[PDB]
């Protein structure tokens, strides 16, 4: 879930 | 303690305003704006492809919001990174369903969809209207509760942060903040509907929220077997990641 975990790391 | 219900109520009701598209003002000014004859038969020309890459795109600009709903909840962010991608996983498209009762008008059955007010029809082309009908349905039948925001804050928040998701590392955390939460709306909903059933009537809509957004996945599986070009190269990559 790559794009899930970078948008919560924002 | 009565007093960490409260901080945990503020802080959800908070993240609540400050992640949604559209306020409650900007709706109530834009419920009166339909789409018209001629802009409800342009979406039924569309083709089934064109108009699946509209929705998705529309449900993923939403979905982005309920992230950012989520990373504004303390104790959401608390818990492990993994239970927090699972809960967002299984449940955005879930607060998606439940914030879209806020766009609604039961008086025609019409739902905010590109800028407008239109009814079922407008998703012809998609050939789901069993999906369409249910969507609808559900929003219609949460409508009827007349819901304010703080409890449709809360009640979101509860639907996203729910202990009995598969996969869940730490379900206990979990529950105990869901239980918290709840606790939270059962007052919340006193300072409005008097007598109720309320608390009980929302609880009671859990697994159809969830029933609604499986239906959702089904379509997409096969619309995918007719259309994998189109997923996997026009779709959303979150949309895609999320769903595929
Ligand atoms: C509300 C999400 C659950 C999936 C519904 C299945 C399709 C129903 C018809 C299409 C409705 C418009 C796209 C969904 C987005 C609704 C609200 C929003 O734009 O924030």
């Amino acid at each position: 879930h790559k794009i899930l975990h970078r948008l919560l790391q924002e | 303690t009565m007093s960490e219900i409260d901080r945990i109520a503020q802080n959800i009701i908070k993240s609540h305003l400050e992640t949604c598209q559209y306020t409650m003002e900007e709706l109530h000014q834009l419920a009166w704006q339909t789409h018209t004859y001629e802009e409800i038969k342009a979406y039924q020309s569309k083709s089934r492809e064109a108009l699946w890459q509209q929705c998705a795109i529309q449900i993923t600009h939403a979905i982005q919001y309920v992230v950012e709903f989520a990373k504004r909840i303390t104790g959401f962010m608390e818990l492990c990174q993994n239970d927090q991608i699972l809960l967002l996983k299984s449940g955005c498209l879930e607060v998606v369903l439940v914030r879209m009762c806020r766009a609604f008008n039961p008086l025609n059955n019409t739902v905010l969809f590109e800028g407008k007010y239109g009814g079922m029809q407008m998703f012809k082309a998609l050939g789901s209207d069993d999906l369409v009908n249910e969507a609808f349905d559900f929003a219609k039948n949460l409508c009827s509760l007349q819901l304010t925001e703080e409890e449709i804050a809360l009640f979101s928040s509860a639907v996203l942060i729910s202990p009995d998701r598969a996969w869940l590392l730490e379900p206990r955390k979990v529950q105990k903040l869901q239980e918290k939460i709840y606790f939270a709306l059962q007052h919340v909903i006193q300072k409005n509907h008097l007598d109720d059933e309320t608390l009980a009537k929302l609880i009671a809509k859990i697994p159809t929220i969830t029933a609604v957004c499986n239906l959702h996945g089904e379509k997409l599986q096969v619309f995918k077997q007719s259309h994998p070009d189109i997923v996997n190269t026009l779709f959303p990559p979150l949309y895609k990641e999320l769903f595929n």
